[PDB]
RNA sequence: CGAGUAGGAGGGCCGCUGCGGUGAGCCUUGAAGCCUAGGGCGCGGGCCCGGGUGGAGCCGCCGCAGGUGCAGAUCUUGGUG
RNA sequence: CUCGCUGGCGUGGAGCCGGGGUGGAAUGCGAGUGCCUAGUGGGCCACUUUUGGUAAGCAGAACUGGCGCUGCGGGAUGAAC
RNA sequence: AGACUAAUCGAACCAUCUAGUAGCUGGUUCCCUCCGAAGUUUCCCUCAGGAUAGCUGGCGCUCUCGCCCACGCAGUUUUAU
RNA sequence: ACCCGACCCGUCUUGAAACACGGACCAAGGAGUCUAACACGUGCGCGAGUCGGGGGCUCGCACGAAAGCCGCCGUGGCGCAAUGAAGGUGAAGGCCGGCGCGCUCGCCGGCCGAGGUGGGAUCCCGAGGCCUCUCCAGUCCGCCGAGGGGCACCACCGGCCC
RNA sequence: GCUAAAUACCGGCACGAGACCGAUAGUCAACAAGUACCGUAAGGGAAAGUUGAAAAGAACUUUGAAGAGAGAGUUCAAGAG
């Protein structure tokens, strides 16, 4: 397989990877979530401070 | 927002103007200035088909 | 980009660009780095010198925490601080220097070049290398520790 | 048939740069101009490297060009270097020096400036100097890029200094056999 | 930066017409109808175009004003010439030649003038 | 459906391509050459008040 | 299984399509694979040309630098430059009667 | 100056399908398709034009994106000799 | 002039510095140089030279050309003449 | 008798792992313009395959010829040896 | 209609019209993809720096799963520095003088501060003559022997770090 | 010995979006699909979308017993029965 001036790579694709892949296509929902749930804690405490 | 190229943008972090490839541009009005058309070799405008 | 490849060149023609004779298969010098010592050599040997054997010491529990310095050398030594000091230290007025603190800019080991300023400094670093700290006191100036 | 030679015939030197800059696109427009134009040889180096490309127009750092402008006789002309100049830090003085070039780094311009210098481009190039007088060319280190230390006549064979590719540099990354003499052989 | 116009727009720009050979301007400004550099009409300072008259006879002629850049409802100057065909086509060559209001384009300006009377006339 | 569909783009060349496509909303021949009818219209970038 | 074994038919005509390039000519041969007695010898003999002379040598070149007929006819007519009183009689040239 | 298998590059106002842009584009006064001893253009990929059928949407140019171009695989499924 | 090598010898030999004359067979040509990399890794025939064989449209080579990769005119026809 | 065990036997059937593996067979879809080979070296459990050189392509770069003598090169002679 | 040319296409192959294989006939379907990683090449932005890629700020406005901002979010990644198994150490010389037996020999004081040789595009200085009587005078165009400081880069010498 | 958070969700209950597929594609399933039907069974598992604007789905006349037709009619069209 190897051929002319190139760097051994050894990657680590021999293990089934396609069944365990977590895919960050739920990234822009959870900072809404996140937001909307910093918020939400902003507004039921009182005068005393988020990350308080 | 933006900032000249003299002073910089207040309103963003370090984010003056991006610099010029040319500055003055009138590819006409520079060729037919006197610096550039007393430089000149000559003008060679004959055309000389093929002689049988 | 699609439009733009070599497959899309290649329809019509029969081997799509493989060879009649050789027969592009599957695998045909087995996968990856197979027979790195048998019958790749010439490719490991020639072109990966060393890929095989052992040198060293083991140590268990390498952390890269314990041989955290990163380094200076002489040019970039003025460059930390504002070069309106510079100027306050060559305005002719005495073996006053501005203090130059490495460890603030995070560099621990002052190594050297040549040519430094030649207003006199004081340096405080963790490390000092004695080429740098002959150019130091080359120019009149100064070399502190801190711990 | 004619040749029992063969065919080298069509050469490869690049004639339309491969980018489409606008402006880069109307300083060919005038480079192209004047090379035919003006019987001089300058004119014909500098549209050269307007045509070049981006790993063949290094950037001047900035005190090679103060080193190649100090050199005797040449204090009163004024430096050409196609392609981009940056800053150095590692010096101090810097003189009142005559500079042309394409996109000159911003920390570059503001010490040009402060030692009292003029800067150019070749919009403004082409009217001082048209043939090019008086006025001395420079470029970067060509060889200079990382990778030309990769490239020689084996990363092995009589050692040959040559910067092997490899994942990481340490121990446990070809060392053993090969690049030490107890261990099989020393190249 | 008239060049900067033209290297923006001689591709890429609305109102051109590539169908089964060359292109066309097809601009509001223009004599003939290539996309060229000369023959084109939005990016020069001094522009010569004449056009058809929509009361039905004449024709008249289109110049840009050269004072004021954009200001594109002052930057137009136009005037109307019906007249018995030959001193509508020295006008016209008086308006043109007798300035240095584009010297070049000329006769471009003409043939159009000479054109577009013969399909009105009859 | 993990192809890699978003591109990251550079923080400077955005903001190189915002400079470049507000520079061309001030010339009317650009503007007319996207298509746009500006035959009978007030002068280029055109301020209106802050009462709108 | 049998096959072939050795041949340099057509390598003739391999070798020579790019041709046998022959190094022949460089100049200031390399300088490894020398004597090294004779090489710790010349690396101080070029140590002490800087050192060693100024005075002596510079002022030495000083010293010694102040020690130190009808067809040949035509072509003068028809010659571009030298020509131009050859003119003096078809022109405005001498010849009249 | 022109040969060309394996092969590598370049140009394509070659075609198909989808997306921003533009064509003050196109059409129940007939769009797509499909057929055509009809008229042509291009070296070619393929296209434009007429006529006939059908009856509701479709194409240009600049960019973007392909699950994108068949005579073959004891090709798969369908259909007829 | 240098030398730390050589040594009867201011000698051997290298190295360095300055000065002085371009013209050293014919012939043809524009050369020099770096990167990446496909395909290939079953060969065959012919003049002469050849080894094993009785000999082979056999087996193995050397030198060159060719068939392969290549049509056309001749050999009626044909891969190589 | 290596028979029979749901038309299945020198290890049944069904579904998953599984789109198992293959140096081995067969297929590999639009045109045009340019350039265009190899079956050889060395090593390999190598002999139907690769590795490496050789051969090929592409992309560049650094220069010189445009004006009684050029620079450089070579499957060639000549003159020496 | 006729003259002449004219074996059936893909495929392996040293060679296919092959007494080699697949191909009854039409329509549709149908075969170098995508993710990661490395390498060279190329376009673009910045430049001894670069990068938001993970987070936070914007009102919660269809397109917004977008875009814009941060900078006492530059932690970090990659680069600026190497070498050694490791403890570890970690890259400036050149010029005019001085001190000792001024030696196989090191030190003391100034003054610039990345060496040198051969090649080397471009640029500069150019003797020299060149254009209607003649002198008498400065611009001037072009040719220009020779000379000069010499880029990129290659070949070689010296030096410095481990 | 216990304990919220941010974290995970190709099943289930509602839901909006798509540079997707448009009936040999998309789920196997756009349809009386895990159904017809095969295997005793474990299990396997298909095909099949398109009248018209509206049924106005061709009354009546006429051969044959009727299928099937010629006249007639409805419809823009029966070259949609
Ligand atoms: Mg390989
Ligand atoms: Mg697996
Ligand atoms: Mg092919
Ligand atoms: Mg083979
Ligand atoms: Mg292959
Ligand atoms: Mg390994
Ligand atoms: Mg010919
Ligand atoms: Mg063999
Ligand atoms: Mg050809
Ligand atoms: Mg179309
Ligand atoms: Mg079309
Ligand atoms: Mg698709
Ligand atoms: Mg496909
Ligand atoms: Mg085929
Ligand atoms: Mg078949
Ligand atoms: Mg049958
Ligand atoms: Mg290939
Ligand atoms: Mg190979
Ligand atoms: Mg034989
Ligand atoms: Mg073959
Ligand atoms: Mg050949
Ligand atoms: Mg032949
Ligand atoms: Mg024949
Ligand atoms: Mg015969
Ligand atoms: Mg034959
Ligand atoms: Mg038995
Ligand atoms: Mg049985
Ligand atoms: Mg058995
Ligand atoms: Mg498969
Ligand atoms: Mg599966
Ligand atoms: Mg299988
Ligand atoms: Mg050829
Ligand atoms: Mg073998
Ligand atoms: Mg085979
Ligand atoms: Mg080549
Ligand atoms: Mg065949
Ligand atoms: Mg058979
Ligand atoms: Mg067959
Ligand atoms: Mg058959
Ligand atoms: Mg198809
Ligand atoms: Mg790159
Ligand atoms: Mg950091
Ligand atoms: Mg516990
Ligand atoms: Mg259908
Ligand atoms: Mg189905
Ligand atoms: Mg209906
Ligand atoms: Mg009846
Ligand atoms: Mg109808």
């Amino acid at each position: 397989a190897p051929s002319r001036n190139g760097m051994v790579l050894k990657p680590h694709f021999h293990k089934d990877w396609q069944r365990r892949v977590a895919t960050w296509f739920n990234q822009p929902a959870r900072k809404i979530r996140r937001r909307k749930a910093r918020q939400a804690k902003a507004r039921r405490i009182a005068p005393r401070p988020a990350s308080g | 927002l933006y900032g000249t190229w003299r002073k910089a943008a207040s309103l963003k972090s370090n984010y003056n103007l991006p610099m010029h490839k040319m500055i003055n541009t009138d590819l006409s009005r520079i060729l037919k200035s006197p610096e550039i058309q007393r430089a000149l070799r000559a003008p060679r405008k004959k055309i000389h088909r093929r002689v049988l | 980009p699609s439009r733009l490849r070599k497959t899309r060149k290649l329809r019509g023609h029969v081997s799509h660009g493989h060879g009649r004779i050789g027969k592009h298969r599957k695998h045909p010098g087995g996968r990856g780095n197979a027979g790195g010592l048998h019958h790749h050599r010439i490719n490991f040997d020639k072109y990966h010198p060393g890929y095989f054997g052992k040198v060293g010491m083991k140590h268990y529990h390498l952390k890269r925490n314990q041989s955290f310095c990163p380094t200076v050398n002489l040019d970039k030594l003025w460059t930390l601080v504002s070069e309106q000091t510079r100027v306050n230290a060559a305005k002719n007025k005495t073996g006053a220097a501005p203090i130059i603190d490495v460890v603030r800019s995070g560099y621990y080991k002052v190594l050297g070049k040549g040519k430094l300023p030649k207003q006199p400094v004081i340096v405080k670093a963790k490390f000092f290398s004695r080429r740098a700290e002959e150019k130091i006191k080359s120019v009149g100036g100064a070399c502190v520790l801190v711990a | 048939g004619v040749d029992i030679r063969h065919n080298k015939d069509r050469k490869v030197r690049r004639k339309e740069p491969k980018s489409q800059d606008i402006y880069l696109r109307l300083l060919v427009k005038l480079y192209r101009f004047l090379a035919r134009r003006t019987n001089s040889t300058f004119n014909q180096v500098v549209l050269k490297r307007l045509f070049m490309s981006r790993t063949n127009r290094p950037p001047l750092s900035l005190s090679r060009m103060i080193r190649k402008m100090k050199l005797p006789g040449r204090e009163n002309k004024t430096a050409v270097v196609v392609g981009t100049i940056t800053d150095d830090v590692r010096v101090q003085e810097v003189p009142k020096l005559k500079v042309c070039a394409l996109r000159v780094t911003s920390r570059a311009r503001s010490r040009i400036l402060r030692a009292g210098g003029k800067i150019l481009t070749f919009d403004q190039l082409a009217l001082d100097s048209p043939k090019g007088c008086g006025t001395v060319l420079l470029s970067g280190p060509r060889k200079g890029r990382e990778v030309y230390r990769h490239f020689g006549k084996a990363p092995g064979t009589p050692h040959s200094h040559t910067k092997p590719y490899v994942r990481s540099k340490g121990r446990k990354f070809e060392r053993a056999r090969g690049r030490r003499a107890s261990r099989g052989y020393k190249n | 930066s008239a060049h900067l116009q033209w290297m923006v727009v001689r591709n890429c720009s609305s109102f051109l017409i590539k169908r089964n050979k060359q292109t066309y301007s097809t601009e509001p400004n223009n004599l003939k109808a290539r996309n060229s550099f000369r023959y084109n009409g939005l990016i020069h300072r001094k522009t010569v175009g004449v056009e058809p008259a929509a009361d039905g006879k004449g024709v008249v002629v289109v110049i840009k004003r050269r004072s004021g850049q954009r200001k594109p409802a002052t930057s137009y100057v136009r005037t109307t010439i019906n007249k018995n065909a030959r001193a509508t086509l020295s006008s016209i060559r008086h308006m043109i030649r007798k300035n240095k209001y584009r010297p070049d384009l000329r006769m471009a300006a003409i043939r159009r003038a000479s054109a577009i009377l013969r399909s009105q006339k009859p | 459906t993990w192809r890699r569909w978003h591109r990251r783009v550079n923080t400077t060349q955005k903001r190189y391509a915002i400079c470049s496509a507000l520079a061309a909303s001030a010339l009317p021949a650009l503007v007319m050459s996207k298509g746009h009818r500006i035959e009978e219209v007030p002068e280029l970038p055109l301020v209106v008040e802050d009462k709108v | 299984a049998k096959s072939k074994n050795h041949t340099t038919h057509n390598q003739s005509r391999k070798w020579h399509r790019n041709g046998i390039k022959k190094p022949r000519s460089q100049r200031y041969e390399s300088l490894k694979g020398v004597d090294p007695k004779f090489l710790r010898n010349m690396r101080f003999a070029k140590k002490h040309n800087k050192k060693g002379l100024k005075k002596m040598q510079a002022n030495n070149a000083k010293a010694m630098s102040a020690r130190a007929r009808k067809l040949d006819r035509l072509a003068y007519i028809a010659h571009p430059k030298l020509g131009k009183r050859a003119r003096a009689r078809i022109a405005k040239g001498l010849r009249l009667c």
